[PDB]
């Protein structure tokens, strides 16, 4: 799937009640100089003792995104991993009417993660059985002129407290920005209906910048939840360096 | 125990601070210096416009 | 050579931080902690939540459960450690729970 | 077996055969001197031997411990020299002792040598005949008031060479300074210290991170900055 990069990315399987998702972010070092890679591709890439691919092209392992780069002297950072982060809360309500916007204006932003979430999503009724509520809600960049939407999430869940989520864009154009987030679901006419919605924070994220020149590295950012309490033990079924051999 | 060890394979994923890189020679199945582990609180979305939280 | 002597005591430039980084690979706290007092399965249960925060190599959570006394004290009532990012509690006594 | 001539071996299997004689050679051009040309005896005209158009120099000179071998060390010659009048001592507080250079020997049957050595000519010269040997000079094992002495050693010689060579370090650049893994080739930025200044010839990196910086080379800084936290 490529000489010298590639993306791997197996899917995630989408969750049934909300929850958080922890991460596990590694990058190994391998080998020097440019190598072949790997042998097969997913399949080679054994995540405790198993490979992520099955044999017969199944997933056995879902929420996988090796990043693999060669050894060559002319490379580019691994794509995803962040190195320094600086949150900036502003949580307040966002309503049909009134949108919030901040106008970042930072400087050396590579990535832009927004905090966002729901006060309640409870739907009492008659007597008790409460029901979800399924607020939507959208986030949009500045983008010159036209606001663009970036991300438009649809919220699904009971609840009865405070959850917030986080979404992630990047390919920012230069920086006299204007980000915003809006409102869908209309309001909480009647008390009986809590789908309160809130922007907790934002976060600008500077990621890896050192491009590792002549050393192998993979990454993987595979989800740890469906793993043990137990280290993940990567193991990878490459090829070797790219000689010089004779004509 | 009684495990016998090479000088040409390591299937571990070693510490990776003032210990050479390594060097591989075609095919085999390996292991590491990590360079970098961090265990974090993934974001929801993979890519394109549509996220949903739950379903 | 005498003259070697002047030239060693001049170490370079070490980049800064000499008090560790301010980190030292401590744990930054655990963010968004909710509790949710439920009692739709018939009887009272506590739902605590809570997300991961960036930490090196790997992470648990300690959890302390006390209940605030008559008098304003504290009285420990549970310990755990854990690795989930959700516990679940039961059959507790009325009063003022500090998690 | 070595690429010699069949002159050299006509001559070999002679019962009577001329002299062979050793010319050497001394080439300091990669660390900073000149080359030199001696061999241990003039011609019969009492001048310097004229080998391929190239006067060698009357000079006591003569090695030992040549031979081609493989199991167990690696062969280490020995060439001793006259360090009467204070010549070779000349070189040595000059050229570092000499350490680094290169010994180029060569065989030479006498009846191939050039026919300005003969006061009758040499109809049998024949410039291509001889038979060349490398070295570098490791040490310069004695120099007294009398002769100099310097242990040779094969230009392969992996004594305190290790395999696989760079290491992996946080907080300092294992590369080479406007090297080509470097990649760096802006102008003067700062010195060892960080100190800014615009002068080429103080002009090099502090090999830490903020001399990185300081050219604007972070993404190809030879350093890992996240190892030092998980070897704790
Ligand atoms: S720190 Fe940067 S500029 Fe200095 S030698 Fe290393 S790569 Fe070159």
């Amino acid at each position: 799937m490529g000489k010298g990069s590639s993306k791997g990315h197996t899917p995630r399987e989408a969750k049934d009640n909300l929850k958080s998702t922890q991460l596990l972010s590694v990058i190994d070092a391998i080998s020097e100089g440019p190598i072949e890679g790997p042998v097969d591709g997913l399949k080679s890439v054994l995540l405790n003792s198993t490979p992520v691919l099955d044999t017969e092209g199944n997933t056995n392992i879902s929420g996988v995104t090796v990043v693999f780069r060669a050894g060559e002297q002319e490379q580019t950072p691994p794509e995803g991993f962040e190195s320094s982060g600086s949150e900036t809360v502003l949580g307040t309500e966002v309503k049909y009417d009134t949108p919030i916007t901040r106008t970042i204006t930072s400087a050396n932003i590579d990535r832009l993660r927004f905090t966002f979430g729901v006060q309640a999503l409870v739907e009492t009724t008659s007597k008790g059985d409460r029901n979800p509520s399924e607020v939507r809600l959208l986030v949009q960049i500045q983008r010159n002129g036209g606001w663009v939407t970036e991300k438009d999430i649809t919220i699904k869940g009971k609840t009865t407290s405070q959850y917030l989520a986080s979404v992630v864009m990047g390919n920012l154009p230069p920086r006299p920005f204007n980000i915003r987030m809006r409102r869908m679901t209309p309001d909480s006419t009647t008390d009986q209906l809590q789908n309160k919605t809130l922007w907790s924070s934002y976060t600008e994220i500077i990621d890896v910048k050192q491009c590792y020149p002549n050393t192998a590295l993979v990454g993987v950012q595979v989800d740890s939840e469906q793993f043990g309490s137990q280290q993940v033990s990567r193991n990878y079924h490459l090829r070797g360096r790219i000689l010089q051999v004779p004509s | 125990n009684g495990k016998q060890n090479t000088y040409f394979s390591s299937l571990d994923n070693m510490v990776a601070q003032g210990n050479v890189l390594p060097v591989l020679y075609g095919e085999m199945r390996v292991g590491s210096r990590v360079v970098s582990q961090e265990i974090s609180t993934a974001d929801e979305g993979d890519g394109g416009q549509v996220v949903v939280i739950g379903r | 050579v005498p003259e070697k002597e002047a030239i060693v005591d001049n170490g370079a430039h070490f980049d800064g931080e000499q008090s560790g980084t301010v980190n030292g690979v401590t744990p930054p706290a655990v963010q968004h902690l909710t509790a949710e007092v439920t009692a739709d399965s018939g009887e009272y249960q506590v739902l605590a939540r809570w997300d991961t925060p960036k930490v090196v190599k790997g992470v648990s959570f300690l959890l302390r459960l006390t209940v605030t006394a008559d008098d304003g004290s504290e009285r420990l009532v549970s310990t755990a450690r854990t690795t989930e990012t959700t516990y679940r509690f039961t059959q507790l006594a009325l009063g003022n729970y500090r998690l | 077996m070595q690429d010699i001539r069949q002159e050299t071996l006509n001559e070999c299997t002679r019962a009577e055969q001329s002299a062979s004689v050793v010319l050497w050679e001394i080439d300091l051009t990669e660390v900073g001197g000149e080359r030199y040309f001696f061999c241990n005896e003039q011609n019969e005209k009492g001048e310097p031997v004229t080998w391929q158009g190239r006067q060698y120099q009357p000079y006591p000179i003569q090695g030992s411990g040549f031979e081609l071998n493989g199991k167990g060390t690696s062969t280490r010659p020995t060439l001793t020299v006259s360090n009467l009048y204070g010549m070779v001592t000349g070189m040595a507080e000059d050229m570092q002792s000499l350490v680094g250079g290169t010994v180029v020997r060569r065989k030479v049957y006498a009846r191939f040598l050039d026919a300005v050595n003969f006061v009758n000519g040499n109809s049998y010269a024949d410039p291509e005949q001889e038979v060349i040997s490398r070295w570098r000079i490791e040490q310069c094992s004695e120099l007294s008031a009398v002769s100099a002495s310097f242990v040779l050693s094969t230009p392969t010689e992996t004594d305190g060479a290790v395999f696989p060579g760079r290491i992996m370090l946080a907080n300092t650049c294992t590369w080479t300074y406007r090297g080509d893994e470097c990649g760096y080739s802006g102008p003067a930025v700062a010195d060892e210290y960080d100190q800014p200044t615009s002068d080429i010839t103080k002009d090099k990196c502090s090999k830490c991170l903020s001399g990185c910086k300081f050219r604007n080379n972070v993404g190809n800084f030879g350093g890992f900055l996240s190892i030092n936290k998980l070897s704790q």
